[PDB]
């Protein structure tokens, strides 16, 4: 690799590691100490930071990816045996003293005449727009009638009328303050 | 989204079945009345779309383009079936407008 | 830093005197203007690297100012070893060579004020397809004219009317007739009776033995054979050179009245069954299985199925699957067989039969027709009929010879790739077909119950598929490129809008039925020079091969008119013209460089005859390119020493040349042995 | 022969050109071992550079021998010339790429579009920005094309160049001067003999003159013909386009020296190709009257060409155009900041052209471009009369459409084959059978790897491949199903998936990933072996048995040469040493020439280290792995699946399950262009260096003593590879290379010293058994609006930073907008709402589980917070909001807010 600040940041993050790592198996006579050293800049602060280095660079995905992959994937290799490892050394301590991506569909969700997926994204832009001090586009509000989605899909319907006088919005915290800095 | 509801909820489907009908009229007259309807409602029913109106990628200039060549398409059908000869027609609409 | 090698043994040489050329010098010479002379230029030259001193080190920069003065003594000038007076000495030489953007700019205005001048423009596009064929008929006389019934065949070069030894015998059984001739226009010493005499003789006596199974020589027959042989021999032989202009009349209603003969001749095959078919039935007619997710959609596949039952309704594989027997027997009739034999050709139809007739690349078609369509028949292929006869109920005709090549096979073997594939995106792009597709169900469409304006825009996708599909012609690739060149019409001013018809435009037209492609676009163009501000929509236009009224977005137009164009081979006359095209283009360009810069045949280069001062023909500004190259490799490498790093280092020179994959695989090297 | 010295060409072979220069640089004049033998021990041996030979060859040819060096044809360059323009292109590349704006540095086809599409938004952001509150503004564009940029340009104007440049020495700078000027003084080009023979006769015969070309001959007297400043297209693609960026530039210094106008001109250059842009601001009614215009691109155009005529580029009329909303770069035409897709070059090519040399190959070029033209917004019902395009193109070229001879159903229906149609494989004639999906996402190896995956899935009679993951990777489970494979066909009670199964093993067995396994050669190299040299060395220096066992054990006696690549001297020349035609075989195809056709087709079909081999690389391959359960588990339509209908479903769940399952995007409809994300090329490289090694082996020990099951004790090399080959030895040295890990350090001293067997053909590849990766598929352009679970626990650990930023932001939210909603409803739309694929609530629940069995567990204080560190860490904001929906324990909580939230030396 060759890009400078970048370059030295995640060569001296792999170089603590590996000195870090040799250093907590160089000796070990005395108790777990050792470990609990070992395990925070082992496991925690550096690990995390290759898996988002490997998913946020993005001049490097045509050059260098299928080589930050064979780094991070043997780091995972690493955090994995590193827990197993630190598990027997507290055995010996305390002893001497797959389906899971395959849970997505039935995504149609709708409350009462309006649908729950155009409205995240309608609010999302209502705060960017209030954000930047901008108008809000017609075409966010295109998404918010469920019978433009009606004529094709499975329809959910949830009777919850469209209530918004009530106690639980004062728990929100989110810009109270009514900005119209061009309105007379 | 304003909990209000809008007037004359039954006018697209009955307009759009008398266009169909008017494609296979034979009548004269009937094209008239219903082309005169049609432009009293619309002139009854004003637009307020503004100049910073923005739809996507469509200007509000793009919207008033079809807005123009509805009322183009409009005029010309009733100019072209009702034939009163030349009655300074260029001196009403800018009045109007 | 970063431990700097030196790689190279050139360390004590100099640029300046000590390469073998007498260059240098001669380029100062011509790079002295007014107020600056040949030492300050040599001194801004060879000493304007002193930007870059910050990002190298010690012993480079040593080298570089031990270069400056060997450069400096050797060339007899003053050297500057000191630093305080070297500084002073660029950053006057700065201030004056910063002080000449501003002559540069008044010599491009007034070459601009020059350059507006001297030129001339149309009116407009009609007016330039005027003036064009105007100049074209003073460059060369006898051609143009309105005489339309001396050209030659207009639908390419095949023939495949709808309807093995079997076919070939009722052929025989049917041929024991006289013959009548019919043409466009009174002729004069009918060579039509000749190619009867010659399918007469060809056919009658001496069709029982076969050479190869398909093929067969003539050796032994009468002295009278042989005569009318040779005449039909001499037959052989069309020559033609006229132009039909782009204002004629009545030879569009020629054209829309082929084109519903030519529909009506389409409607008539009887078979079901045939090789193109099969694989894309197999791939279409049960089109789900290429997919997984089939419930999700429901209106797109069995519109494809519409789609392949209207072209087995239109016999288009059964058509494209004859024009690959055609297109493949007449690869194999390209053999060692000598001046006295020809060849059968006969494909998976019925009545369709060839005559190759000598090894060249010619041939002869035959038909067998009904009598229910016979007379539009006779409007088809007016032009290229000679002859045609009755027998029972069945009328036999006899049609024009041509000429082939390789190439034109090749365009001919791609056919069932061609034809299906356009007709389904043109088929696509049609609003009003997708509209009469949607409203239809799939066992209710058929032939003889559609709208006229559907059948009129079928008559148009049909032949302009077929037209795509069986380019053969060089006016086929003149309206391609054409169309082409003139496609950046339809934005703002591109000051291409006539120029390109005024001076590069190559009028060539052969024969009719391309008219109706160049007024299309000729309607496209006055339909797009129509008053455009900012933007608009696209309906208000026309498809230049299907029409197709009310047109989605200009992107349809594009690609359509782009496949039109993109499907064209390259070379459809030999290697050897464009090989030599690609010689002499070249050899013309420096010929008339050296004529311009008074060089001959004999001398040497003479690199600088200090012509080479903004001159419009081969010069440059001298004084202004230097410094544009100084500043820009000062704006552009920063940090030297990390990049130069970086260049010794990916491309690796510190390794040896076989490390590098590019110079040592199969590039092929041309060494001289 | 006219008192000169005429000389015809012959394309040579570049390897055997740098063989020889390397044997000529060290006066190897003639081929002898013990010249090459004696020197060149190791990594201390001897080596040589790129730029000593570059100026070794360069002194040789500065002797006049005729300039034999500087005779090129068209699209054709010598051996020394290429080096010099190597040189030249090479040195100055790294400088073509550090320009912003310039695109010959592109990174194959995505930079380009993403290049010129962020050109036109900045260009369009600087013309709105400075719309506001100006006087006068006026914007236009060029994309530009030149007439003869090869034949047209001085090539004095580089002269002037090489010398300002700070990269190079005094000396080096000379070096590439003095090439250039070389190249100029020297250049000629060779006339083909058959034209020359044709234009000499056709003189002599009919014309007794000549046109232009004739007149540089005296007369037809020479072969060859000069052209001076005509450096030849495509040889300098680089320099040129920079310096052309130049002219750009100093167009620009040019226009600042204007007074009363401003003016900001961007620009990129390809070569031969421009986009640039232009500004001004201010009285543009003078500026256009002192230029003599009336619009802005007209004073560009005018001004453009001008320019251009100034230093020796000529600009062409009729194909530069320039408008207010285009821009050509080579095609997709961009305009109003709306991409046009431009699918016509992709389908056109579907049908236009082929690489023509075989079946397989050309389906494999084809469906290259059914890819693309998938990828770049193909139109609606096209998409199966593409398939059958291709399909009908690879059956109509070379091998026969069926209902005829050579065909592959029918041949496969005659054997009585148990297989069904569509599962036939790509190699047996198999048509492109593959489904829209797997094509899309991973190309070559799409249908092959799916009904291998059925026919796994099938013969293990399990459902699904997360069940075959745990099922294989637990060891002598494949061991007894194989076992009970022997028992099931020496009783002779065989069923049809079992003679599937046997058939598509004995397959792979005669296969690459997938080869042609029916290989017609060419006219074979046995009577053009004497044009290489290479054979000649190979076969200078009863005998043949002591020959080729002498040889063998030269091979033996260095191991290292064959199996590495060539790293020092001694091991390059010494591995090199010792390592229209579709019209001819439309008539070839159906003969017997090698004396067997369409039979050899059915023999091949007429007859557990493969079966594990193939369990591996189907359950080893990452992006099929992640690729099958997003199919199977699919949704139809909406939460932004389909908006529309028109070619909508088209782009939408052709990537949203796949592009989405990884992060990085939001959009719903863009014309996507990815990397070369799948490689399933780099299994195959270990087990090619295996068979080296395994023939080596097999090689020796065959010819030092007969049929050979062990060895008779011989060295430690020999018993070792006794160990290897003992069982497949492919498969014993993968099996090993899981736990060895030696990577010795390529010295060429301590690697034979260290283990002379196993590190040699295990680590000598650079390469071992590893995990590929998946990309983020690189969006270009928007178009008009066991292993598999350890890395995905993985990415949620590192996205669970950024979810307990997001999960908790949109709940907050969704309780902001509905006041009347239950905590029922937030565990049903948490369950429902999903980020990368993964819905939020098992993912967290999955990582939760664990630490509250840990917290509610009798374990002290260090055997808790050692164990998740991390993620008490990242929920120390968000504790309260885990405790609220009854999700975190109250132990966990108290723990939490106790321990977090706070003689002889």
């Amino acid at each position: 690799i060759v890009d400078d600040d970048i370059r030295e940041t995640m060569d001296e993050f792999l170089m603590n590691i590996r000195d870090t790592c040799l250093e907590g198996l160089e000796n070990c006579k005395s108790v777990e100490e050792y470990d609990s050293y070992l395990d925070e800049n082992g496991f925690n602060d550096t690990v995390e930071l290759f898996e988002n280095l490997l998913r946020t660079h993005d001049n490097f995905e045509n050059e260098y990816s299928p080589l930050f992959s064979e780094i991070v994937d043997k780091a995972k290799q690493y955090t994995r045996d590193l827990e197993g490892f630190k598990e027997i050394l507290l055995m010996l301590k305390y002893s001497l003293i797959m389906h899971a991506v395959e849970l997505m569909a039935k995504k149609h969700i709708e409350i009462g005449e309006f649908n729950l997926l155009g409205m995240i994204q309608l609010i999302k832009a209502c705060e960017t727009c209030h954000n930047n001090d901008s108008i809000l586009n017609l075409a966010s509000l295109r998404n918010v009638l469920s019978r433009t989605y009606a004529t094709f899909g499975r329809r959910i319907r949830l009777d919850h009328d469209l209530d918004l006088q009530n106690n639980l919005m004062e728990k929100s915290y989110d810009f109270k303050t009514l900005v119209l800095p061009e309105i007379k | 989204l304003t909990k209000s509801r809008s007037k004359e909820h039954f006018l697209s489907g009955r307009v759009k079945k008398a266009l169909i009908q008017l494609r296979d009229e034979q009548s004269r007259t009937k094209k008239l009345e219903v082309y005169k309807d049609i432009a009293n409602f619309l002139a009854r029913h004003p637009l307020c779309l503004s100049e910073k109106t923005l739809y996507g990628r469509y200007t509000y200039s793009d919207i008033n383009d079809y807005i123009m060549q509805t009322r183009e398409i409009i005029l010309s059908k009733i100019s072209e079936l009702d034939e009163v000869v030349e009655t300074d027609e260029d001196n009403f609409l800018l009045s109007y407008l | 830093v970063f431990f700097s090698h030196w790689t190279s043994k050139y360390k004590e040489r100099n640029p300046t005197e000590i390469a073998y050329s007498e260059d240098i010098e001669r380029i100062i010479d011509s790079l002295v203007t007014d107020e600056i002379t040949k030492e300050e230029i040599i001194h801004f030259l060879f000493g304007n690297f002193c930007f870059h001193i910050e990002t190298m080190n010690d012993q480079h920069i040593a080298d570089k100012f031990k270069g400056y003065q060997s450069s400096c003594i050797n060339l007899k000038i003053e050297p500057k070893v000191d630093l305080a007076d070297l500084k002073d000495h660029l950053i006057q030489k700065q201030q004056i060579w910063e002080s000449l953007y501003g002559k540069h700019l008044e010599k491009i205005m007034l070459r601009i004020r020059e350059k507006k001048k001297k030129e001339k423009e149309i009116p407009d596009i009609t007016t330039a397809f005027n003036q064009n064929a105007a100049e074209y008929e003073e460059k060369y006389p006898n051609c143009f004219t309105n005489d339309l019934s001396e050209t030659k065949t207009n639908f390419s070069m095949t023939w495949s009317p709808s309807f093995n030894n079997a076919i070939i015998n009722k052929f025989r059984e049917s041929f024991k007739s006289s013959s009548r001739v019919i043409y466009n226009s009174p002729y004069s010493t009918n060579k039509a009776r000749d190619i009867t005499n010659l399918v007469r003789l060809c056919l009658t006596e001496l069709s029982c033995l076969t050479r190869n199974k398909n093929e067969f020589c003539m050796k032994e027959t009468g002295r009278e054979n042989k005569t009318i042989y040779f005449k039909g021999l001499a037959v052989m032989n069309i020559h033609m050179k006229k132009l039909i202009r782009h204002d004629n009349e009545d030879s569009l209603s020629w054209c829309e009245r082929i084109k519903d003969s030519l529909f009506v001749l389409h409607n008539g095959d009887i078979r079901e069954e045939g090789k193109i078919t099969s694989v894309y039935n197999n791939y279409a007619k049960n089109p789900e299985c290429l997919y997984i997710q089939d419930s999700v959609l429901k209106t797109e596949l069995e519109t494809c199925k519409k789609i392949n039952k209207l072209c087995n309704d239109l016999a288009i594989y059964h058509y494209s699957e004859d024009m690959m027997q055609f297109s493949k027997g007449l690869m194999v009739a390209d053999r060692y067989m000598t001046k006295e034999s020809f060849k059968i050709l006969t494909t998976a139809n019925t009545s369709m039969m060839l005559l190759a007739f000598k090894s060249g690349v010619p041939y002869i078609a035959l038909h067998i027709v009904d009598e229910d369509m016979s007379d539009q028949f006779n409007i088809c292929y007016t032009k290229e009929i000679y002859s045609y006869f009755r027998n029972g109920s069945n009328y036999i005709y006899i049609m024009r010879p041509q000429r082939l090549n390789q190439v034109r096979l090749l365009s001919l073997f791609k056919t069932p790739s061609k034809v299906p594939v356009c007709f389904a995106q043109f088929s696509k792009k049609a609003n009003e077909m997708e509209k009469w597709l949607k409203n239809k169900d799939i066992e209710k469409v058929n032939v003889f119950s559609m709208t006229m304006t559907v059948k009129q825009i079928l008559i148009n996708i049909v032949f302009s598929s077929v037209m795509i599909g069986t380019v053969t012609k060089l006016s086929r690739m003149g309206i391609f490129d054409f169309m082409r060149y003139a496609g950046f019409l339809p934005l703002s001013d591109y000051s291409n809008i006539k120029e390109y018809i005024r001076d590069k435009f190559d009028p060539d037209i052969t024969n009719v039925a391309d008219i109706y492609f160049v007024n299309g676009i000729k309607k496209l163009l006055f339909r797009m020079e129509d008053l455009d501000i900012i933007g608009g929509i696209t309906d208000l236009n026309i498809k230049c091969p299907i029409t197709g009224s009310t047109l989605l977005t200009l992107e349809d137009l594009y690609n359509n008119v782009y496949l039109a164009i993109y499907m064209m081979p390259k070379s459809l006359h030999n290697h050897v013209h464009n090989l030599t095209s690609l010689l002499n283009v070249p050899a013309e360009w420096e010929l008339k460089f050296r004529k311009e810069l008074g060089f001959n045949i004999f001398e040497d280069i003479y690199p600088k005859k200090a012509m080479f001062d903004d001159k419009d023909l081969f010069s440059i500004n001298g004084a202004l390119n230097v410094k544009a190259l100084s500043d820009y490799y000062l704006g552009n490498i920063e940090n030297v020493g990390l990049m130069r790093s970086e260049i010794e280092n990916k491309e690796d020179f510190l390794s040896p040349c076989y490390k590098i994959s590019t110079l040592k695989s199969s590039k092929k090297c041309s060494q001289s042995n | 022969y006219y008192r000169n010295n005429v000389t015809v060409l012959k394309s040579k072979k570049v390897s055997e050109e740098l063989y020889d220069l390397v044997k000529q640089f060290h006066n190897m004049m003639e081929i002898d071992l013990d010249s090459v033998m004696n020197l060149g021990k190791g990594t201390e041996g001897k080596k040589h550079t790129f730029l000593q030979m570059l100026e070794f060859v360069m002194s040789k040819a500065k002797n006049v021998t005729g300039s034999v060096d500087f005779l090129v044809s068209v699209y054709l360059m010598s051996m020394k010339v290429k080096m010099m323009l190597y040189f030249i292109e090479h040195t100055f590349k790294h400088v073509a790429q550090s320009d912003p704006s310039e695109a010959i540095s592109i990174s194959g086809d995505n930079k380009i579009r993403a290049l010129s599409t962020l050109s036109l938004d900045t260009i369009t952001s600087y013309n709105d920005i400075l719309n506001k509150n100006s006087k006068k503004s006026r914007l236009a564009f060029l994309s530009a094309d030149q007439s003869k940029w090869s034949a047209s340009d001085l090539t004095y104007k580089y002269v002037l160049a090489i010398i300002l440049n700070p990269i190079l020495t005094t000396g080096e700078a000379s070096l590439m001067i003095e090439c250039i000027l070389m190249y100029v003084k020297l250049k000629k080009v060779c006339i083909p003999t058959d034209i020359f023979l044709n234009l000499r006769k056709a003189q002599g015969t009919f014309g007794q003159n000549e046109t232009a070309i004739g007149l540089l001959t005296k007369g037809l007297t020479t072969n060859t013909y000069p052209v001076s400043m005509n450096w030849l297209q495509g040889n300098l693609n680089y320099l040129s386009s920079v310096y052309h960026s130049c002219a750009m530039k100093a167009y620009h210094k040019t226009l600042e020296c204007y007074k009363d106008c401003d003016f900001q001109t961007r620009w990129i250059v390809h070569s031969d190709d421009n986009a640039t842009s232009l500004i001004a601001s201010g009285e543009v009614d003078k500026m256009l009257t002192d230029f003599s215009s009336s619009s802005l691109p007209e004073m560009l155009f005018r001004s453009i060409e001008a320019h251009f005529k100034s230093f020796c580029i000529t600009l062409n009329p009729k194909k530069s155009y320039a408008s207010s909303s285009e821009v050509e770069f080579i095609s997709e035409r961009i305009v109003n900041g709306a991409i046009i897709p431009l699918y016509c070059r992709h389908l056109a090519n579907c049908c236009t052209e082929s690489s023509h040399i075989s079946y397989f190959d050309d389906l494999m070029s084809l469906s290259i471009h059914v890819t693309m033209l998938l990828r770049k917004g193909c139109p609606n019902e096209v998409i199966p009369f593409a398939y059958g395009a291709v399909q009908v193109q690879a059956l109509s070229i070379y091998s026969m459409l069926p209902g005829e001879v050579n065909d592959s159903i029918r041949i496969f229906k005659k054997l009585g084959v148990s297989l069904k149609s569509n599962e036939i494989p790509t190699n047996m004639g198999g048509w492109l059978t593959s489904p829209i999906e797997p094509l899309s996402i991973l190309g070559p190896s799409s249908n092959d790897q799916i009904i291998y995956y059925n026919v796994i899935r099938d013969f293990l009679n399990k459902k699904s491949l997360e069940e075959v993951k745990d099922s294989v990777s637990s060891s002598s489970y494949l061991q007894m199903r194989f076992r009970e494979l022997k028992g099931k066909y020496e009783k002779g009670t065989l069923e049809e998936k079992d003679k599937k199964m046997i058939f598509l093993i004995n397959l792979f067995e005669k296969a690459t990933m997938l080869t042609q396994i029916i290989k017609l050669p060419n006219f074979i190299n046995e009577n053009a072996l004497n044009k290489m040299s290479s054979y000649k060395d190979f076969s200078k220096l009863i005998a043949s048995s002591l020959e080729m066992e002498s040889v063998h054990d030269i091979m033996i006696k260095n191991p290292e040469t064959i199996l590495i690549a060539p790293l020092n001297d001694r091991d390059f020349l010494l591995s090199q040493l010792f390592m229209k035609l579709a019209l001819d075989r439309v008539l070839r195809s159906k003969a017997r020439t090698k004396m067997t056709y369409e039979e050899n087709m059915e023999k091949k079909i007429l007859e557990y280290c493969s079966f594990k081999t193939c369990v591996n690389l189907v359950i080893k391959d990452v992006n099929f792995s992640m690729l099958i359960p997003i199919l199977d588990s699919a949704y139809p339509c909406e939460s932004r699946k389909r908006d529309n209908y028109n070619f909508r479903w088209f782009q939408t769940e052709k990537w949203i399950p796949v592009v989405e399952g990884s992060p990085g995007l939001v959009v719903m409809h863009a014309v996507y262009g990815s990397n070369y994300i799948e490689n399933l090329g780099l299994k195959n490289i270990p087990l090619t260096d295996d068979s080296i090694n395994v023939l080596t082996s097999t090689f020796g020990t065959g010819l030092i003593m007969e049929d050979v099951k062990s060895l008779v004790k011989g060295k430690d090399s020999f018993e070792t590879e006794a160990f290897s080959n003992s069982n497949e030895c492919q498969r014993l040295v993968k099996a090993c290379n899981y736990m060895i890990a030696a990577q010795n350090r390529l010295l060429a001293i301590n690697t034979c010293f260290t283990r002379k067997s196993f590190p040699f053909y295990s680590k000598f590849n650079l390469g071992r058994g590893f995990i590929s990766n998946t990309l983020a598929l690189l969006s270009t352009i928007y178009s008009k609006e066991k292993t598999i679970r350890t890395v995905v626990s993985a990415q949620q650990d590192m996205n669970l930073e950024k979810i307990l930023d997001t999960a908790v932001y949109i709940s907050d939210k969704l309780q902001s907008l509905f006041p009347t909603i239950t905590r029922e409803d937030i565990v049903l739309i948490l369950q429902n709402v999903c980020l990368d694929s993964k819905p939020i609530w098992q993912s967290l629940e999955d990582k939760m589980k664990k630490i509250n069995n840990s917290t509610a567990s009798g374990f002290t204080v260090s055997n808790v917070i050692l164990s998740h560190n991390s993620e008490l860490n990242t929920i120390q904001k968000q504790i309260v909001w885990m405790w609220n929906m009854g999700l975190c324990s109250h132990r966990t909580l108290d723990f939490v807010i106790r321990y977090i939230r706070r003689i002889g030396i």
